[PDB]
C-alpha cells in the first residue's frame, strides 16, 4: 500500500528530468544541422 | 468472537454503535470510566451507549484431572507465570523495535545524502557531454 | 458510438479536423466544401461554394483560420473558416492541382503541385509565383519540413524528392516505390514522412540534418490500390504513434507506427476509402470514401 | 514504521546502483572522447 | 526516490557500503513491580505443597482437608461424567466456526495484497519502456551532435 504511494509520485519526477534532460539534446542537435547547412551557402 | 482489547472469547460480549467491534462487557465498562471514549477509534462512547450482543454461549470443558488441588496449585500457578513472562518478553520486543527504528531512519537519511551527492553528479556528467 | 455523415452528392475525397478539434471539413467531387461539428448532433453548418472544378485536398493552417482547397480547375482557394468567405485564387498552375500543403509556424507559405509536373511556392501576399520546380512527370503530392525550408514531392516516378528554398536543387531523392505515390504526410515532430503508393506499400521515411543515408525506415502491408486509380492520403495520429492509411479495398488501415501490427482494419463502407485522418486531442477516427459517407470512428 | 523503512530503504538502495553505473559511464565516454 | 523493482531485471552489496560510508560520517499498581520481579528473576512463586503428601500418626486439620476436597472431587467427577463427551465435542465444533474465520480473513489480505502489486507491476512497465524511449533518443543526438562536427 505504502510502497503504492510513494512509487507513483517518483515515476513523474523521473520522467519530467528525462523529458527536460532531452528538450536540452535536441536544441543542441537543432543547431548543428544549421552550421552544416551552411556550408552549401559558401559554395 | 474474540474481544477487541485483552484478546478474551468473551462471556458477554457487548457491542458500540459508534464503531462496529464487540468487547468483554469488563473491559469495556473499565475504558469508558478512565477515559470516556471508544478505545479504537477514539470517538465519544458511554456506558449506555453500548448495546448487548447475544450469541449460544461459549463452552470449556473442565479437564478430567480437575479439582479444587491442581486449580488452585498447579492451573493457577501457570497462568500466573505465563502471563508474568509473556509482558516482560513482550516489553523486551517493544524495546528493540525502537532500537531498529532508530537503525532504519539513520540508514535512511544517510541513503538521501546519497542520492543528493549523485544528482549533482549525474546531471553535470551529462551536461559535459552535451557541452 | 460510430456516427454515420452524409450529404456529399459526389465522391468525398478528403477531410480534415480542425485543429482545435471542434469541427470537419470536407470535400470532394460535388465541388462543395462542408463543415461539420464534431460533437453535439454532428451538425452541418457551412458549405463553401465557389471551386468549378473538384476538391481535390483540404488543409486547416495551424490556427485553424484557414482553409486550403487544391481544386482540378487549376485554382487554389484560400477560405475563411470563420465566414465561409473565399480569401484568394492562386491561378498559376497550366493544368490541374493535384494537392496542397501550408507551412506551419513561418510566415505565410503554399506549395503546390500538378498535372503539368512543376512545384510551386506561393506567398498568399503576393498573388504570383514565388518559385517554380519543373520535374518532368505530373505531381501528385507535397509537403513542408516544420523548418520551412525544404519541399518534399511525390509524382508518378516512383521516386520522392527533397526541394531546397535556398539552392533550389534537387537534394534528396528516395529510392524505395515501385510505382507512382498518391499521398505524403509529415509527422508532427518533423521527423517523419509518411507515403502511400500503387505498389500497395506504406513506408515511412525519415527526414533529418544526420540521416543514416538509407532512410526506409520502415514499411507497412495491408493497402490496396485497384483500377479506379483514386489518390491514396495517409495521416499520423497527433502523438505519431498511429498510422492511418486508407485503401480501395474498403477498409480503413490502423497500423502501430514501432511494432507495424494491424491495430485497426475497418469496414462500413462500401466504396473506395480516399482519405482518413485523426482527432487531434482525441482518439477519433474520420474516414472518408467514395461511396459518399463519412464515419466517425472511437478507438 | 520498520517495515514501510526497510522497503523503502532497500529501494533507495537501488536508486544507487541505478545511479553509480551511469554515473561511471559518464566518465568513461567522456574521457575517452 | 525512483526504482523500478519489475522492470529492474539486471549492487546491493555495493550500494550497502555507501550508504554504510554515509552512516560512518552520521502503569499499574504493586502488581507491576512482583510481576516484572518475577520474571527477571525467572522464579515463580512457592505454592501449597502441603496437601498431597501429609503423613499418619497438625495433620488432623491437613487429613480433614483430603476428605473434603476428595469429596468435592468425587462430586466434580460426576457432573462430568454425566454429560461426559456431549460437553467436549459442542466445544470442538466451536472452536471449527472459530479457526475458518482467521484463513477468510488470509484469502482477503492475499487478494488485496496482490492486487496491489498487480496496479505497480503496470505502472513498471509503462515507464521503463518512457526511459527506454529516452534513452534511445539521448545515444542519437550523442553521436548526431559529433557527425555534425566531423563535416564542419
Amino acid at each position: 500500500e505504502e510502497l503504492k504511494k510513494h512509487e507513483d509520485s517518483a515515476i513523474p519526477r523521473r520522467l519530467e528530468c528525462l523529458k527536460e534532460d532531452v528538450q536540452r539534446q535536441q536544441e543542441r542537435e537543432k543547431e548543428l544541422q544549421h552550421r552544416y547547412a551552411d556550408l552549401l551557402l559558401e559554395k | 468472537l474474540i474481544c477487541s482489547i485483552s484478546n478474551e472469547v468473551p462471556e458477554h460480549p457487548c457491542v458500540s454503535p459508534v464503531s462496529n467491534h464487540v468487547y468483554e462487557r469488563r473491559l469495556i465498562e473499565k475504558y469508558i470510566a478512565e477515559n470516556g471514549t471508544d478505545p479504537i477509534n477514539n470517538q465519544p462512547l458511554s456506558e449506555e451507549q453500548l448495546i448487548d450482543i447475544k450469541v449460544a454461549h461459549p463452552i470449556r470443558p473442565k479437564p478430567p484431572s480437575a479439582t479444587s488441588i491442581p486449580a488452585i496449585l498447579k492451573a493457577l500457578q501457570d497462568e500466573w507465570d505465563a502471563v508474568m513472562l509473556h509482558s516482560f518478553t513482550l516489553r523486551q520486543q517493544l524495546q528493540t523495535t525502537r532500537q531498529e527504528l532508530s537503525h532504519a531512519l539513520y540508514q535512511h537519511d544517510a541513503a538521501c545524502r546519497v542520492i543528493a551527492r549523485l544528482t549533482k553528479e549525474v546531471t553535470a556528467a551529462r551536461e559535459a557531454l552535451a557541452t | 458510438p460510430i456516427m454515420l455523415l452524409s450529404g456529399h452528392e459526389g465522391e468525398v475525397y478528403c477531410c480534415k479536423f480542425h485543429p482545435n478539434g471542434s469541427t470537419l471539413a470536407s470535400a470532394g467531387f460535388d465541388r462543395l466544401i462542408l463543415l461539420w461539428n464534431v460533437y453535439g448532433d454532428c451538425d452541418n453548418y457551412a458549405t463553401l461554394k465557389g471551386h468549378s472544378g473538384a476538391v481535390m485536398e483540404l488543409h486547416y493552417n495551424t490556427d485553424g483560420s484557414m482553409l486550403f482547397s487544391a481544386s482540378t480547375d487549376k485554382t487554389v482557394a484560400v477560405w475563411d473558416s470563420e465566414t465561409g468567405e473565399r480569401v484568394k485564387r492562386l491561378k498559376g498552375h497550366t493544368s490541374f492541382v493535384n494537392s496542397c500543403y501550408p507551412a506551419r509556424r513561418g510566415p505565410q507559405l503554399v506549395c503546390t503541385g500538378s498535372d503539368d509536373g512543376t512545384v510551386k511556392l506561393w506567398d498568399i501576399r503576393k498573388k504570383a509565383a514565388i518559385q517554380t520546380f519543373q520535374n518532368t512527370y505530373q505531381v501528385l503530392a507535397v509537403t513542408f519540413n516544420d523548418t520551412s525550408d525544404q519541399i518534399i514531392s511525390g509524382g508518378i516516378d516512383n521516386d520522392i524528392k527533397v526541394w531546397d528554398l535556398r539552392q533550389n536543387k534537387l537534394t534528396y531523392t528516395m529510392r524505395g516505390h515501385a510505382d507512382s505515390v498518391t499521398g505524403l504526410s509529415l509527422s508532427s515532430e518533423g521527423s517523419y514522412l509518411l507515403s502511400n503508393a500503387m505498389d500497395n506499400t506504406v513506408r515511412v521515411w525519415d527526414v533529418r540534418p544526420f540521416a543514416p543515408k538509407e532512410r526506409c525506415v520502415k514499411i507497412f502491408q495491408g493497402n490496396v490500390h485497384n483500377f479506379e486509380k483514386n489518390l491514396l492520403r495517409c495521416s499520423w495520429s497527433p502523438d505519431g504513434s498511429k498510422i492511418a492509411a486508407g485503401s480501395a479495398d474498403r477498409f480503413v488501415y490502423v497500423w502501430d507506427t514501432t511494432s507495424r501490427r494491424i491495430l485497426y482494419k475497418l469496414p462500413g463502407h462500401a466504396g473506395s476509402i480516399n482519405e482518413v485522418a485523426f482527432h487531434p486531442d482525441e482518439p477519433i477516427i474520420i474516414s472518408a470514401s467514395s461511396d459518399k459517407r463519412l464515419y466517425m470512428g472511437e478507438i | 514504521e520498520l517495515s514501510h523503512a526497510l522497503y523503502q530503504h532497500d529501494a533507495a538502495c537501488r536508486v544507487i546502483a541505478r545511479l553509480t553505473k551511469e554515473v561511471t559511464a559518464a566518465r568513461e565516454a567522456l574521457a575517452t572522447l | 526516490v525512483d526504482a523500478l523493482p519489475y522492470f529492474d531485471q539486471g549492487v546491493r552489496e555495493a550500494a550497502a557500503a555507501l550508504v554504510e560510508e554515509e552512516t560512518r560520517r552520521y502503569t499499574d499498581i504493586m502488581r507491576n513491580e512482583f510481576e516484572r520481579l518475577a520474571a527477571r528473576q525467572p522464579i515463580e512463586l512457592l505454592s501449597m505443597k502441603r496437601y498431597e503428601l501429609p503423613a499418619p500418626s497438625e495433620c488432623v486439620n491437613n487429613s480433614m482437608a483430603q476428605l473434603e476436597h476428595q469429596a468435592v472431587r468425587i462430586e466434580n467427577l460426576e457432573l462430568m461424567s454425566q454429560h461426559g463427551c456431549n460437553a467436549w465435542k459442542v466445544y470442538n465444533e466451536n472452536l471449527v466456526h472459530m479457526i475458518e474465520h482467521a484463513q477468510k480473513e488470509l484469502q482477503k489480505l492475499r487478494k488485496h495484497i496482490q492486487d496491489l502489486n498487480w496496479q505497480r507491476k503496470n505502472m513498471q512497465l509503462t515507464a521503463g519502456s518512457k526511459l527506454r524511449e529516452m534513452e534511445s533518443n539521448w545515444v542519437s543526438l550523442v553521436s548526431k551532435n559529433y557527425e555534425i562536427e566531423r563535416t564542419i
